RNA sequence: AUCUGCGCAUGGCUCAUUACAUCAGACGUAAUCUGCCGCAAAAAUCUUGCGGUCCGCAAAAUUGGAUAACUUGGCGAAACGCCAAGCUAAUACAUGAACCAACCGGGUGUCUCCAGAGACGCCCAGCGAAUGAAUGACAAAACCAAUGCCUGCAGUAACACCCAGCAGUGUUGACUCAAUUCAUUCCGUGCGAAAGCCGGCCCGGCGUCUUUUGACGAACAACUGCCCUAUCAGCUGGUGAUGGCCGUGUAGUGGACUGCCAUGGCGUUGACGGGAGCGGGGGAUUAGGGUUCGAUUCCGGAGAGGGAGCCUGAGAAAUAGCUACCACUUCUACGGAGGGCAGCAGGCGCGCAAAUUGCCCAAU
């Protein structure tokens, strides 16, 4: 298992780095492990309390991510997969996808997601795909450097 | 950083009414200075009466229907100052921004050939990089191959369409200016003697078409042709000739009664 | 042949922990032009002030070493010209001016001796005694009370 | 913070100022850079404007020019000789302006011998050698460190400002004014 | 719904502070920063594709990795509190454009020439920044060497061809500035043709780096002015007081600040200290001279419970931003979590003394 997260009694993360068995004070950036990036304004160093990464019996939760398998099945997160929400979305990384040529076209290899609905005509959601560079692009393109050497 | 104005620290020569809200829009920086504008705004909706608020002002704005100089602004507070070419196309009148005598901003109606180029006066001279020496002017534009006899207080004529400085006027003795600030503001006149006092500021003495003597400081004076006959640009219905105050009470009297 | 020969230290001048030199010209220079150089000898730095202010025989042709100078610096004379008189000249290279002036009381229709007085930069060009009246041009600041520069010098 | 105000000054009469605002942020200063001998370590501060000021901690090397003769190379500084301000700043070797340094002098003489042709033969094709060096001498006093191996000089930039020690080569009457403090 | 881009530094309130301060008229910034906006500028960068192992042939460069929202599992009494994993965008972040495609310059090795000239080769040559140097003007003949046209000197821009006039000429009252030439090198703390978006039937609307200047500003400096008090006559200077020299720091000037040296500076023309309290525009009364009021709409300054200190940004020492302490203070499941009406309505006090917990963006 690999610990990598966990939190208290109290709902206070356990940040990974500070060396501690208790809650410490620290004066947290945003984005950092106790305080998000949505919460404040984009200077703000907020302070909370978190928790200590030595792990202790007044522990809540610890989340934990599989990096070798053992024997026993019995367990429902090794026994099933769920599928990826979305396929990709840009037009290079939609061809790696499928592995196709540098000729081929990207439209005809993007996922269909049906949605159903009961007596709807029901209907399929396909992404609007970026960077896929049209003639139309193309030419756009090449009109700058047309017109800033001009 | 301000953005409001109050209609009382507005300037007088808009003439918004002190009873009709507490803020007057304020202009953006841009060509022409915040005291010595007009706003596009108060142009379309109190000077024109083309809006009757400025929710019907910003319907003919940002749908790109009113050109200063040849170029829709699409912004209620550009600043439009003098020697500005104001067009619109739809309605097909075009208008230039002019002092007249008694000060104010004053439309003065155009053809098609007159509202073509404009008059401009030299504020800076300098060199940029490479070493092309550039223009630096009161609507801030930046000419960079002037005609290589323009100093500062001088007059180039522009040509807002093919943007090409057709033409050069000098500041001299023998010349005709129109003055855009101070007491004198508004009138037209001949340049009679120039005194210098380095260090300070530049004092021109004026001489009117009829011969009324009066000065400004030169910074002040802004030459519009090579003499009052022969003007660059068309001027306000009083051309530069400021009435006494006597006289034109007695003829707005006799006006009103006679037409009656 | 190879060796140049250049110039001896002046120690008249050459008292104050580091070398006195000008920044805007550099002094040992083996073909310097006939830019900078005066008539005697040496490289120096002289500038012409603006309103009509003739540099002194001093400051072209002296041999002293001054910054915080109108004449022999980046100091720009600028904006107001006044005058004064010699109050006391004690502090090194530096004078106070003294302005009298009357305050006239629109209550009593009478006026009223009043006074200024200034520190006032005053360059090695000029040597002004007690009394002597001074024309002084603003600068920048040059220390927590010296704003002013002085020009010119009438005797007595 | 550190602030730049005459608030706290006396006034010219010996009153005391009574403070009737806050510190502006429009009045600050900042602490010192110190900046020493050593391989380079500097931190950009941010200034007005989103500017950015490289404060110089540590630094050996700097374009050091050699003015009679209109070049500079790139030389690395060896020791801090002479300082101004105290003789404690020489003891640390802090790096300040118009501080007095030695550097490399290999570069120097190096362009020495490829410009003027003297050394401390090859192209017989060209002698624009001969060209030059009739008219031109160079100070005894340059050449002597020079060959010596290490020429003193002295700083012209301000490293905690910009980040750099670039410097002028000591010549004429400034190199032998401070030949005499130290020997 | 969320990333992203701007905004929240304005407006609004209040007048506690505050006398070489603020403020007014008038100047200065050549001592400096300046987003949005206006007119402009722009020739740096050996990148892609295919084949072979570093080269070849090609050309509308079909670039790369990650996060939100979301799903899953959730922690916590809660909190404008939080964790872990799985997806996926860009005008977010990062990378990167050869040739088309210039002129101009410096340093330098072989090769045809003549008794120094050309061709070729190599290194370097962009805007901005640092340091150094050079410009940034000026106010009669004789002889020898190199060189200019003449067939000894008539007459003459300059320059060994490519361009026989493709800058011999920036601005100011004044510059160490504008700009240019060459020397060195900028190591992220700069420079995309957004590797961008629409629309019309190639062209047109936008959107963005850099660079530069006008504009709207910011910050500093101080010419003249200012209520009462001597039952306040000396004030300042070791620990900066007045000045000077190197630096430092700043956006910049500067005792603003370190080191060192000097012995100054202010005052009976009222310094210094104490009391009253924002400063003007202005109001009340006034024959004239005046005497008073100005918390209050406009301008400026200051503050956000007192006092600090910061981050972010072009701009804050911001408070419907953060951190801390002091004085009060609200919720708690006792583990913890929060408060800041001198915004508008209101509430309690305090007083002689001052309203609706209202409707709306229709106008400004
Ligand atoms: N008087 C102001 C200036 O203070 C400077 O010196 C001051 C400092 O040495 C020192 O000030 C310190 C300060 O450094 C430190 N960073 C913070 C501390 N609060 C200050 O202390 C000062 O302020 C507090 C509160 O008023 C007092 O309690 C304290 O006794 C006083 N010394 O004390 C001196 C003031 O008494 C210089 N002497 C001079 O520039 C000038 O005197
Ligand atoms: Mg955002
Ligand atoms: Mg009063
Ligand atoms: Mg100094
Ligand atoms: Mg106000
Ligand atoms: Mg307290
Ligand atoms: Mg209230």
């Amino acid at each position: 298992f690999r610990l990598r997260g966990g939190s208290d009694k109290d709902g206070f993360p356990m940040v990974p780095g500070v060396l501690a068995s208790s809650r410490v004070s620290l004066l947290v950036k945003r984005g950092a492990i106790g305080f998000n990036t949505f919460r404040g304004y984009q200077g703000e160093r907020r302070r909370k309390n978190v928790r200590g990464c030595v792990l202790a019996s007044d522990i809540a939760l610890v989340n934990v991510t599989i990096s070798k398998v053992g024997d026993q099945p019995i367990e429902g997160v090794t026994d099933t997969t769920a599928p990826r929400r979305l396929g990709p979305k840009r037009a290079s990384k939609i061809r790696k996808l499928f592995n196709l040529s540098r000729t081929e076209d990207v439209r005809k290899y993007v996922v269909r997601r049906r949605v159903v609905k009961s007596g709807k005509k029901d209907r399929l959601k396909a992404p609007k795909i970026q960077r896929l560079i049209t003639p139309r692009v193309k030419a756009r393109r090449a009109k700058k450097a047309k017109d800033a050497i001009a | 950083a301000k953005k409001h104005l109050k209609r009382l620290y507005a300037p007088k020569d808009w003439m918004l009414s002190k009873l009709t809200g507490v803020f007057a829009p304020r202009p953006r920086p841009g060509p022409h200075k915040l005291r010595e504008c007009l706003p596009l705004l108060v142009i379309i909706r109190n000077r024109l009466k083309y809006a009757l608020n400025a929710r019907e002002g910003e319907m003919i704005l940002r749908q790109g229907l009113v050109h200063v100089d040849n170029h829709p602004r699409r912004d209620g507070k550009y600043p439009a100052g003098f020697m500005d070419v104001v067009e619109i196309p739809k309605t097909g009148d075009r208008f230039r921004l002019m002092y007249d005598v008694k000060g104010r901003f004053a439309l003065v109606s155009l053809s098609e050939a007159e509202a073509q180029i404009k008059l401009m006066k030299v504020v800076n001279l300098y060199t940029a990089t490479g070493r092309v020496p550039v223009a630096v002017t009161h609507d801030g534009h930046r000419i960079r191959y002037p005609d290589p006899h323009t100093s500062i207080g001088d007059t180039i004529v522009y040509n807002v369409k093919e943007k090409k400085c057709v033409d050069l006027i000098k500041n001299r003795q023998g010349k005709a200016v129109i003055v855009t600030g101070g007491a004198n503001r508004g009138r037209i006149g001949e340049i009679v003697k120039v005194e210098c006092h380095p260090g300070a500021f530049n004092i021109a003495h004026l001489k009117d078409a009829s011969g009324a003597e009066f000065a400004t400081r030169a910074a002040n004076i802004f030459v519009i042709g090579k003499d009052l006959n022969h003007l660059q640009v068309t001027v306000p219905k009083q051309q530069g000739l400021r009435m006494n105050v006597i006289q034109e009470r007695e003829e707005r009297l006799i006006a009103a009664e006679a037409r009656k | 042949p190879q060796y140049y020969h250049a110039h001896q230290v002046d120690a008249t001048i050459q008292h104050q922990k580091a070398y006195q030199r000008q920044t805007a010209v550099n002094e040992n220079m083996h073909r310097s032009s006939r830019k900078h150089v005066n008539k005697s000898g040496h490289i120096r730095y002289a500038k012409k002030i603006g309103l009509g202010f003739k540099t002194p025989a001093k400051a072209l042709n002296g041999k002293y070493i001054d910054r915080k100078c109108p004449f022999t610096s980046n100091v720009v004379i600028r904006g107001r010209i006044l005058r004064g008189i010699v109050h006391s000249t004690k502090m090194h290279r530096t004078i106070v001016i003294r302005r009298n002036y009357l305050h006239f009381i629109k209550k009593y229709q009478r006026y009223q001796k009043r006074h200024k007085s200034l520190a006032v930069h005053c360059s090695p060009a000029f040597d002004p005694k007690q009394g002597d009246e001074v024309v002084v041009g603003q600068c920048r600041p040059l220390s927590k009370t010296i704003r002013y520069n002085v020009l010119e010098v009438v005797s007595k | 913070g550190i602030v730049r105000s005459r608030l706290h000054k006396r006034k010219i009469t010996g009153g005391k100022t009574k403070i009737h605002r806050k510190r502006m942020k429009a009045e600050l200063g900042r602490l010192p850079a110190n900046t020493r001998l050593g391989a380079r370590r500097v931190s950009p501060v941010r200034a007005r404007g989103g500017n950015f000021k490289i404060r110089a901690l540590r630094l050996d090397t700097g374009n050091f020019a050699w003015a009679s003769e209109a070049i500079a190379h790139r030389v690395r500084l060896l020791d801090v000789v002479y300082n101004a301000t105290s003789n404690e700043l020489v003891r640390t070797k802090t790096l300040v302006k118009n501080c007095i340094v030695a550097v490399d002098a290999a570069p120097f003489k190096r362009w020495y011998a490829k410009h003027y042709g003297i050394d401390l033969a090859s192209p017989k094709l060209q002698r624009e050698w001969i060209r030059r060096r009739r008219n031109h001498r160079v100070e005894k006093a340059i050449a002597d460190q020079l060959r010596e191996g290490r020429v003193l000089a002295r700083i012209t930039s301000r490293p905690g400002q910009s980040g750099r020690a670039d410097g002028i080569l000591l010549e004429g009457a400034e190199l032998q004014f401070y030949l005499k403090r130290l020997e």
